[PDB]
């Protein structure tokens, strides 16, 4: 729904910051 | 997953890590 | 400066977007 | 990788899609 | 109007763009 | 409400990703 | 240009706080 | 549902803007 | 504070304002 | 004229307002 | 200039993240 | 401070955690 939407964006950019060059692999996949 | 887990209450940051590669 | 940091977070976001279900790997 | 690619010329949404899973 | 439609239903990108100009 | 503003907020930065040099109208 | 692509991210963000009910183009 | 946490990013986005060089404080609960 | 004042209406910029240093 | 005017030079949400329809 | 605005934007949300509960002072 | 630290060059996780109340 839109909500879970909403919060996977801001979930990516989480990822983003938290693994630095890592990198990160985002699936919202359940 | 990341979803049902991290949008129904806040992930911390080691949870986060998880999905670091 | 911090360019191209800046950039790796748009490019995220602009991934979420378009790869969706799917999702993606993010490797610099 | 994509950074390279991506961060000088605008990567449109269709190049963006061969970074998908 | 926007809202609506994309508000209460996820609006894909390819939707989105009947808003551009 | 702020459902509606985040959500907007949101589909703002989608239409600027995929109207690119067109451009968008936002009017609620 | 990308740095110009990044602007109109952020600049897209602060019409729509700035514009409220009253939206706005976007019209590069 | 992360709403109060989704809610801070976006406040703390816009007092980035109306506060300008004056710059805020940001002290949640 | 501010996120009891501003997470469930919307505050105008100038109410936030108020949170400035 | 917004990127012209705005991304060369910070535009305040003063003078962002003329955007505003 | 415009590059530090774009740069403490993204700043901005980064310490949100890290601060969490204790929160921030942003000043420029 | 913080544009000076960290626009500059980039900023760890632990160098940002320096301006956390
Ligand atoms: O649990 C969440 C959801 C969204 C962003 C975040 O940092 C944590
Ligand atoms: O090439 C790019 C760089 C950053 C964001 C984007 O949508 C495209
Ligand atoms: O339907 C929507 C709502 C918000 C953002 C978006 O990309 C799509
Ligand atoms: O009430 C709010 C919540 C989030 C962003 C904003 O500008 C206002
Ligand atoms: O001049 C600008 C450019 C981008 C965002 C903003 O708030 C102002
Ligand atoms: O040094 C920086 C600049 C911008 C965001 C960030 O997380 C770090
Ligand atoms: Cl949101
Ligand atoms: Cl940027
Ligand atoms: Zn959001
Ligand atoms: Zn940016």
């Amino acid at each position: 729904f839109v909500n879970q939407h909403l919060c996977g964006s801001h979930l990516v950019e989480a990822l983003y910051l938290v693994c630095g060059e890592r990198g990160f692999f985002y699936t919202p996949k359940t | 997953g990341i979803v049902e887990q991290c949008c129904t209450s806040i992930c911390s940051l080691y949870q986060l890590e998880n999905y670091c590669n």
